């Protein structure tokens, strides 16, 4: 019940898509965490 | 006078002396002794009657 298109062997058949717009992959690893991400050498203003 | 000549400031900008060679946050309190010296001009239009 949808219209689709027939071939014989000298017949062919082609398409073309195009993607939306996506983020793209992260294909890396993070060289730091979120725990270590402040500055070794200094202390804060913060205090707890 | 409603706006009088204004006050005219003056100072000498601080230097600080060799700092620590590891980071403190304290305030910094060494400076290089120094005084400034020069000549100021004033000039004055005054109207006679």
């Amino acid at each position: 019940y949808f219209p689709s298109q027939m071939l014989r062997t000298g017949n062919n058949f082609t398409f073309s898509y195009t993607f939306e717009d996506v983020p793209f992959h992260s294909s890396y690893a993070h060289s730091q965490s979120l725990d270590r991400l402040m500055n070794p050498l200094i202390d804060q203003y913060l205090y707890y | 006078l409603k706006h009088p000549p204004p006050q005219i400031l003056i100072k000498n900008t601080p230097v600080p002396a060799n700092p620590p060679a590891e980071f403190s946050a304290t305030k910094f309190a060494s400076f290089i002794t120094q005084y400034s010296t020069g000549q100021v001009s004033v000039e004055i239009e005054w109207e006679l009657q």
